[PDB]
């Protein structure tokens, strides 16, 4: 539940990093 | 001993909220929001780390706290480059900012995880 939302953020941050690559 | 899992999550919420705001500002190229976001994040991270001992006994806690604090410091270190008092590459800069935010979030999860098993 709470672990998932943090995983969603980490995934979002890593997803954004590729956008600038 | 160790804080409760419920307390760690409770502090984590304010951390993720501010990191989300940072990510949101990065997508909209609002670089002027980088510094105040890093200030909010640092304060939230500091409060989360206060749940754990300054000199923790366990090794996984000690390593995760180290990463959590260092990444938070490294974050506002990078965000500080948005304001030159006296040439700034926002491409190279934003890459480092996001990676720090990732490291903060990563260390935050590791702290939640080790706390859940002890509960």
């Amino acid at each position: 539940s709470a672990t998932r939302e943090l995983d969603e953020l980490m995934a979002s941050l890593s997803d954004f990093k590729f956008m600038a690559q | 001993g160790l804080p409760s899992t419920e307390d760690v999550i409770l502090k984590t919420e304010q951390v993720t909220k501010n990191i989300q705001e940072l990510l949101r500002a990065a997508q909209e190229f609002k670089h002027d929001s980088f510094v105040p976001c890093s200030e909010k994040i640092h304060l939230a991270v500091t409060e989360m780390a206060s749940l754990f001992p300054k000199r923790p006994a366990l090794e996984p806690v000690r390593s995760s706290l180290r990463l959590l604090n260092a990444s938070a410091y490294r974050l506002q270190s990078e965000c500080r480059k948005t304001v030159p008092p006296e040439p700034v590459d926002f491409q190279l800069l934003t890459q480092q900012v996001i990676q720090c935010a990732y490291d903060i979030a990563k260390a935050a999860k590791q702290l939640v995880t080790i706390t859940t098993r002890e509960k």
